[PDB]
């Protein structure tokens, strides 16, 4: 395995190592999910789009608009954004400014935490 | 179209719920119950 | 009586004088004889037949006697010969003055006013005639027709604002539309109108169909004849459009009438039973109005063009939205607005006249007027709407989602696989074969289909048979009152597993099942069930039998019914358990209990489930009551399927100078070797001519210029020019040692110069093909291609791919008496050797090893023979030491010492006589025993070169890892079977199986995607095909690829090859034309068919080819045959086809030829139709049986089963009498005329062949002798032309012969006694 690593390596320093980084991924983790959407940031949509249905099915939970705003590159990232925030905040703000107040964006993430939910009403 | 005992027409073996199909010569003398009432253990 | 008596009258053939042309004839046939009888097939056929449209209808066409019944009647007999696959056009090509006016009314009677003067019948055979038309632009007078129909100026029958958003769209259009207007001011006013007319003829015929498609009821009954025009009319869409030439300008036209939402909503496709094949014949035209095609280009659209072009409708959509409605939808993200579901929410609760206004800003209906009401329904304004701006899945996402199993909802779907009954008069949802495909996903698609269809109609034969046999009754349970050899009873079955889908798609990666089978059967059938190996495909059946015990079955009716058939799946062997439970030195079993570990195809599991959960459909897996077997050779399709979509996924990288000539289009001489830019300036022709004479001989239009003027020093390499001047260097061949016997094998077959040709084009880069008449040498010039290649690029590989072993086992026999070492030979396949050594994995693993051994040896003496010490053996590994520190120390000093000078001094120094005592020197001259030295050194180091290649087998024990080591290194020709190479293909590219070279034998007989497969047995390097060369030999002139069910030949043309077709789309061949097997006089039968075929010398000198054939005056006769008994052909089982008095008088030929002392063996018998070889066996059983004086003929088969065989004498049977059947495919007939080397003698009813046009250029010729048998019973030396030293007898007839052979066998047994026990 240690060959896959350097071989792994050898991918990061680039298509075919695109290929092996993909079949890295694919091997068959939420980091390594973030490591091939950001591959997905950087190689190459709609391919992209499965993979991320598959990070999305593998994790339902909020960087997942972020793996939709690949495909935008956007409002219609920024709209799976929005419906993975029905299906669950700033990130369908995001993916408004990607169709196109940080710090109550931050109490906002207190609440996005997982008398307390008095808090959250705060 | 059963072919279990749960379920003349059939044309089949058929034995509803439990008669006998093969010999067992049993000891046991049959239970009894008298017009309206009790199993006659006397 | 009627229509026969008319030809016989005014135009049937073999008749001297026949009365004028008369225009009555042809109004009474339409409509009496035609019309009546409701377009009777039958009818067609015999006025068809009778050569009505060559002899009556168009040479006697003109524009003043044209009408309906003349414009029909000529549109019949085309349609007819397209429905019968015989040449349609050649009458026109020969006399095509009126052609053009025939033309134009065709389409005036096609836009004809519905139910006017022209039917609606007759208006779909129009339909029909003009799809033919359009299918045949490669006809110069039909494309000079067609393509005013179908040019840019089409355009003009857009609606305005539509043509204007192109020109917008591709500005340079613009000029090109301008220049069109100008032109059209010359023309003069009828000139325009006629112009007009043409270029809006498509656009109209759409209009008639939407009105024809809209008066079909949605339940009340309807005519079939508009369902029947509707479903032609869709047929002819799908072929414009899968076109590149007619889509190019006529899909925007298509698009433009909104045909296809029309359909889709129309009452037609709701009728579940009247519009199930037009909706099927729907699915195929929307799958190519919406192909991933660039229109202009002819460039297939990269994933990328497709979402912009999705995207860029979206943004227009919202442009509109914003500026004139929808406000939310025009702000939203694509993504949010794009699907199905979100754009019914936008656009559905929106009014007609709303969805109208939206549809017109998009240039997609006129504008409606202020206050005005929309004419159209919301329906149909939604669905236009929705449907173009809605998210598609690509092409390939689609065929990732079909399962490679058919189910019971397509097997017995005879639109999609029709049974061998099909007559051609209904259209079928197939794709079709002929010259151009789109893209390579459209190619591979369609063969994908065909093939998926084709090898399941075969599959229904397997199911209907076995389970017809196992006579499934009624107990609500089933009961078997049959068995069956190739299905059991299920007698558990269990999913075991589904796997995870893959990241992205929506199927399991893998489901698995445990079936199990009680072998309560015959030992001979348990053996077969457990022969069962990984990746045989079984089928899994469901039956709830309808019928009570002891019902009777019935073949003739519906099988469904019958055995209460439910549901069909495939499966494929992973393997057999053990009594441990691991799947399956192999074990010996116990009870009659087997368990079997199967594959079920992960995309049909996820419908059936998500049918389960979503529906409440029962759960499939759960039913299964049968499992089905097949035949091994018979099973592939799953395989094939698979590896055809594994080529569709990948990039497909074929050389580029091959990618656009198997698409079909551009130049086809442009892979010519003349036009390749790598094109070899000097080339080594080695051992390819015998002298320099043959040499010259072989470049009759070059100059040759020698570079040495000695006569005794003239192998030779030419180099040709970039200029009719051939300049040939003689050179020596480098001496291989003091053996003279390891001088090399060499070349004796004086090749023509028209061989040379093909030789010379194999050798060099591009596309090469030869078309090789009977016995013109293929074989020889496959060889020495190869062995041309072998030495002239040492590096480079070649793969050889055949149709069958026997082509494997002729190229390797005379591969074997040429200069090519045995270790680099390879043959793979799934087999009796036939060769004289063994060129298999097995075979070629041995050898190394054998040889291995002979050549450690000789390392062994020959460190002896230097005096170095050591008792150990050497291995590959020692052998390799030995020869850098002891073998090249001692060369490199000595040719220090006498190359860096006198004759003495080259054997003085010289470093291994002792090696070589069992074998130097002639103390010549320096130079002589220089190089006698030099051959001395290679003579060694290619034993140590060999050792090198043969160390792999001391690091690979198993035989598998040595042949895998033969297959991906060490061989430089691999061979096998076009089959085989479809069926490895997954193996060899896993593998990393590398070749340069490509070369095909029987290429006319291999299926158009089984030629294209072995393109693709590699990976591609550094983004480029590493293929060099590919040479392809076959003869298209004799019989096709094998379709099973003939119907896919009649709609698809599926039987064409690749071969085929590229000499029909025009790639130059080279035509072999001098046989060496058989009689000059015989090969005139079939060397009409080809270009400038004639004989080699041998056969025009050697008096084995004069000798006449004993007790026969004539070398070849047709003798005719008629009825017997009152019977001529016979049927005593359907399609069994038999004649009695041809048969019973060929064996009576038969034993006549015995009892003069024939060889019987060197007699064959061939017919064409398995009815009459089986009765003709039948005769030869019961009259010849155990008779001493006769023989049995060396086969008695058809001529379909002859192919690639001969023999001297050969008994042919044609059989039929009442029609010609399918010999009149003038394939079957080179064939039949050509298995013959000596004698040939046919038995037929000549009058019946006669009649036939397609075959008159051979019957011409056998009617050119007596058409009954002349015997010379008394006798050979006798010559071919010499008038016969005995009685010359004519038999009259076959029981007369019969008579004959009886008398002369009865003297024969009073006279003789022969002894066999």
């Amino acid at each position: 395995v240690m060959t896959v690593r350097d071989f792994t390596q050898v991918f990061d320093s680039y298509e075919e190592s695109m290929i092996a980084a993909k079949m890295e991924t694919a091997s068959e983790e939420e980091e390594d999910d973030v490591d091939l959407e950001l591959r997905l940031a950087r190689f190459e949509l709609i391919s992209r789009r499965p993979l991320l249905l598959n990070s999305v099915l593998l994790r339902q939970n909020h960087h997942v608009h972020e793996w939709h705003k690949r495909v935008a590159l956007g409002r219609p990232r920024e709209i799976i954004n929005t419906y993975t925030e029905a299906v669950q905040p700033f990130k369908a703000t995001g993916k408004p400014h990607t169709l196109w107040f940080y710090e109550d964006n931050g109490q906002l993430d207190d609440a996005r935490v997982i008398a307390t939910k008095v808090n959250f009403k705060q | 179209i059963p072919r279990l005992l749960e379920d003349p027409e059939i044309h089949v073996a058929q034995y509803p719920l439990d008669m006998g199909r093969k010999k067992k010569m049993s000891n046991a003398l049959a239970i009894q119950v008298d017009s309206e009432g009790k199993i006659k253990y006397d | 009586e009627f229509v026969t008596q008319l030809a016989c009258k005014y135009w049937a053939p073999h008749i001297k004088k026949k009365s004028p042309f008369d225009i009555k004839v042809i109004e009474d046939i339409y409509e009496k004889e035609i019309v009546k009888s409701r377009f009777a097939i039958r009818k067609i056929m015999l006025l068809e037949f009778s050569q009505y449209l060559e002899n009556y209808l168009w040479m006697n066409y003109s524009p003043e006697v044209s009408s309906k019944a003349y414009l029909m009647s000529i549109c019949c007999m085309v349609n007819e010969k397209f429905r019968e696959n015989v040449p349609a056009w050649e009458i026109f090509k020969k006399k095509p003055d009126h052609f053009p006016f025939f033309f134009k009314h065709i389409l005036k009677a096609a836009l004809a006013e519905t139910d006017g003067e022209f039917s609606l019948h007759e208006q779909t055979v129009l339909l029909l005639f003009l799809d033919h038309c359009f299918n045949s632009l490669e006809v110069d007078l039909i494309r000079s027709q067609v393509q005013q129909l179908i040019s840019l100026p089409m355009w003009m029958g857009l609606q305005l604002a539509r043509l204007e958003l192109e020109l917008k769209k591709t500005p340079k259009l613009r000029k090109f539309w301008n220049l069109i207007k100008k032109n059209d001011e010359k023309m003069d006013p009828e000139a325009r109108e006629q112009a007009y007319q043409e270029r809006r003829f498509l656009s109209q015929l759409i209009q008639k169909f939407i009105s024809v498609l809209k008066s079909v009821p949605l339940s009340e009954p309807v005519t079939m004849d508009k369902v029947h025009y509707c479903e032609r009319f869709i047929e002819l869409m799908i072929d414009l459009e899968a076109l590149l030439p007619t889509r190019r300008w006529f899909n925007t036209i298509l698009d433009d009438s909104h045909l296809l939402v029309h359909c889709y909503l129309s009452n037609l496709v709701r009728r579940e039973e009247d519009g199930h094949l037009f909706s099927q014949l729907l699915d195929m035209l929307k799958f190519y109005t919406g192909f991933e095609i660039n229109d202009q280009t002819g460039n297939a659209l990269t994933e990328n063009e497709m979402t912009t072009i999705h995207y860029d409708r979206i943004t227009s959509l919202q442009r509109a939205a914003f500026a004139h409605f929808l406000y939310d939808f025009a702000l939203s993200n694509v993504a949010e607005v794009d699907t199905r579901e979100s754009l019914v929410k936008f656009f559905g609760p929106l009014s007609s006249n709303t969805l109208h206004q939206v549809a017109s800003y998009l240039c997609l209906l006129p504008t409606l007027p202020k206050n005005e009401d929309t004419t159209f329904d919301k329906e149909f304004l939604l669905e236009l709407l929705v449907s173009r701006h809605e998210r598609r899945i690509s092409q390939i996402q689609q065929l990732n989602q079909m399962p490679l199993y058919p189910t019971e909802k397509i097997i017995w779907d005879e639109n999609i696989v029709p049974t061998e009954y099909y007559s051609g008069e209904g259209c079928l949802a197939l794709p079709k074969l002929n010259l151009q495909f789109l893209t390579l996903h459209d190619y591979l698609l369609r063969n994908f289909n065909l093939f998926r269809l084709e090898s399941t109609y075969e599959i229904r034969q397997d199911i209907e048979d076995s389970v017809s046999r196992m006579k499934p009754w009624q107990s609500g349970g089933v009961v078997f009152g049959g068995w069956a050899r190739m299905a059991q009873p299920i007698v558990a079955f269990t999913v075991v597993e589904v796997a995870k889908p893959n990241i992205g798609e929506n199927w399991p990666t893998r489901v698995r099942a445990d079936v199990t089978i009680n072998l309560n059967v015959r030992d001979h059938i348990k053996d077969e069930w457990e022969g069962l190996r990984k990746h045989d495909v079984c089928f899994l059946i469901t039956v709830r039998p309808t019928k009570p015990y002891g019902t009777k079955f019935d073949r003739r009716r519906p099988f469904i019914e019958q055995v209460g058939l439910v549901y069909v799946r495939g499966c494929e062997i992973q393997g057999m358990l053990d009594d441990k439970g691991r799947v399956i030195p192999r074990p010996n079993l116990r009870g009659e209990s087997r368990t079997f570990r199967v594959f079920l195809d992960p995309n049909q599991y996820q419908q059936d489930m998500t049918n389960t959960i979503q529906n409440g459909a029962e759960d499939v897996y759960e039913t299964f009551n049968i499992i089905m077997r097949r035949k091994p050779k018979e099973n592939n399709f799953k395989a094939v399927l698979e590896t055809i979509r594994n080529l569709m996924n990948t990039d497909c990288v074929v050389p580029d100078w091959l990618h656009d000539i198997i698409l079909g289009y551009g130049d086809p001489s442009s892979a010519h070797y003349s036009k390749m830019p790598n094109q070899i300036a000097t080339l080594d022709f080695n051992d390819t001519f015998l002298s320099i004479e043959h040499l010259k001989a072989s470049f009759p239009g070059h100059n040759v210029k020698v570079t040495v003027e000695d006569p005794a020093l003239q192998p030779f390499r030419i180099t040709f020019p970039v200029a009719k001047t051939l300049i040939v260097e003689p050179h020596v061949i480098p001496n291989r040692g003091p053996y003279p016997y390891n001088q090399p094998k060499r070349n004796t077959i004086q090749f023509t110069h028209t061989q040379i040709e093909a030789i010379r084009a194999g050798m060099q880069p591009g596309l090469t093909m030869v078309v090789g008449p009977p016995g013109t040498g293929k074989t020889d010039v496959a060889v020495q291609i190869i062995s041309n290649i072998y030495h002239n690029f040492p590096e480079q590989r070649t793969l050889i791919v055949t149709h069958s072993n026997q082509a494997l086992n002729q190229l390797f026999e005379k591969i074997m008496a040429l200069d090519i070492d045995e270790r680099h030979l390879l043959r793979l396949g799934h087999e009796e050797l036939e060769t004289e050594k063994d060129f298999s994995r097995y075979g070629r693993v041995n050898y190394v090893l054998a040889r291995r051994i002979e050549l450690l040896e000789e390392v062994k003496r020959l460190q002896k023979s230097l005096g170095v010490p050591g008792d150990a053996s050497y291995t590959c590994e020692t052998a390799g030491y030995f020869f850098l520190y002891q073998v090249m120390s001692r060369w490199e000093e000595y040719i220090s010492k006498v190359k860096n000078p006198d004759v003495t001094e080259v054997s003085t120094f010289f470093p291994f006589h002792e090696y070589f005592a069992n074998a130097i020197f002639k103390g010549r001259s320096y130079e002589e025993d220089m190089e006698i030295a030099e051959g001395c050194f290679r003579h060694i180091k290619k034993i140590f070169t060999q050792l090198e290649e043969f160390r792999a087998s001391e690091l690979l024990r198993s035989g598998l890892d040595r042949s895998k080591y033969l297959l991906v290194k060490e061989a430089k020709i691999i061979a096998m079977t076009c089959t085989h190479a479809a069926l490895k293909r997954h193996d060899l590219v896993k593998l990393g199986f590398k070749y340069d070279n490509i070369l095909m034998e029987e290429a006319a007989q291999i299926l158009e995607i089984e030629t294209f497969i072995p393109l693709l047995l590699q990976n591609p390097q550094d983004g480029f095909s590493r293929l060099k060369r590919w040479i392809m030999i076959g003869d298209h002139h004799q019989l096709p690829p094998v379709i099973k069910n003939m119907a896919f030949q009649k709609y698809s043309n599926m039987e064409q090859s690749l071969f085929t077709r590229f000499v029909r789309v025009g790639v130059p061949t080279v035509d072999l034309d001098a046989q060496g097997r058989a009689r000059a006089s015989l090969c005139n039968l079939y060397n009409w068919r080809y270009k400038n075929l004639g004989n080699l010398p041998h056969v025009q000198l050697l008096p084995e080819f004069s000798t006449a054939n004993a007790g026969l005056l004539y070398d070849f006769q047709l003798i005719n045959v008629e009825d017997f008994q009152g019977v001529g052909e016979s049927e005593p089982n359907p399609y069994f086809y038999q004649n009695l008095g041809e048969a019973e008088y060929v064996v009576a030929l038969f034993m006549y030829m015995c009892l003069l002392g024939y060889p019987a063996d060197k007699i064959s018998i061939l017919t064409t139709y398995n009815g009459q070889k089986h009765l003709i066996r039948d005769i030869i059983n019961r009259r010849c049986g155990n008779n001493p004086l006769i023989g049995r003929p060396n086969k008695v088969t058809t001529v379909d089963r002859f192919q690639g065989q001969q023999n001297d004498y050969i008994l042919l049977s044609l059989v039929r009498t009442r029609a010609v059947g399918h010999l009149r495919d003038v394939r079957r007939l080179v064939v039949a005329m050509s298995r013959a080397r000596l004698g040939l003698y046919i038995f037929a009813r000549v009058s019946l062949f006669q009649n036939c046009f397609e075959l008159t250029p051979a019957f011409s010729q056998l009617t050119a002798r007596p058409l009954h048998l002349h015997i010379i019973p008394t006798e050979t030396t006798r010559k071919n032309g010499e008038r016969p030293s005995h009685e010359v007898q004519i038999i009259k007839n076959m029981p007369q012969m019969a008579n004959f052979v009886y008398n002369m066998y009865m003297h024969l047994i009073q006279t003789t006694h022969h002894y066999h026990q």
